[PDB]
């Protein structure tokens, strides 16, 4: 009894670990995006400091 | 793992072709065109110079 | 992203799914079988009358 | 004891064959939809995440 | 500029079709097998006579 | 359409014919053993003389 209570927590805490993972997942594609943005913006910046 | 509902490999594939395709058309447009700024929103200030 | 989330919670693993359903095919013919075998328990005792 | 009236091990044989076909039918289910949270019975919760 | 507007709207994504339709195929054929064992699963009940 | 339509109404769901062939093979298995061990019930009359 014990074994399988430690199982079923084992694998549900897998299934929790997974859902971490994606939420890994869309911070950084999200940051991914604000990274893309920032090159842009510097890249203008030194366009426009150009007198 | 063995799910067959949803495929996340084939919406990667399918973002990243994405990606090289808008990069071809762009490509496209500016040999054809003969204009790298053309379409403004490609580098805006460079339009309103030219 | 989000699919992939909807993935790892909704979709069915079939690797285990499948693995699941043949040892509960094999427990259904045992229990058939061992089904049968109780049944035929009383039958010793119609021996002696 | 030698009791005709009523057999416990065929009552037993019904309920361990009852919860394996219990088994096979949530198996078989989740095989044919592909999705493993259906019939919200299972996970209630992961059913309102998805 | 319109017949591009109309395609961002009408016209299907072939990268997305093709996989949803191999997606379909996939699951179509799980389908069959599975109902084949959900029909032999009552043959057990045939099985205690 | 029309085609369409009159296969809405007219041809057979395999899936649902298979699964009652399947489901009839079964009941008339039963129902032919059934039927051996219920002609086997005067038998018993046949023991006391």
């Amino acid at each position: 009894n014990r074994f399988t209570a430690n199982v079923r927590g084992l694998t549900q805490a897998a299934r929790n670990a997974n859902d971490g993972i994606s939420l890994a997942q869309t911070t950084e594609g999200a940051a991914s995006e604000v990274n893309t943005h920032l090159q842009r913006i510097r890249e203008l910046t030194v366009q426009a400091s150009n007198g | 793992a063995a799910v067959i509902n949803t495929n996340y490999l084939s919406l990667v594939a399918q973002n990243n072709l994405n990606k090289s395709q808008s990069s071809l058309g762009t490509a496209i447009e500016r040999l054809s065109s003969g204009l790298r700024i053309n379409s403004a929103k490609d580098d805006a200030a460079g339009m309103a110079i030219a | 992203n989000l699919s992939s989330a909807r993935s790892r919670i909704q979709d069915a693993d079939y690797a285990t799914e499948v693995s699941n359903m043949s040892k509960a095919q094999i427990l259904q013919q045992a229990g058939t079988s061992v089904l049968a075998q109780a049944n035929q328990v009383p039958q010793t005792v119609l021996s002696l009358l």
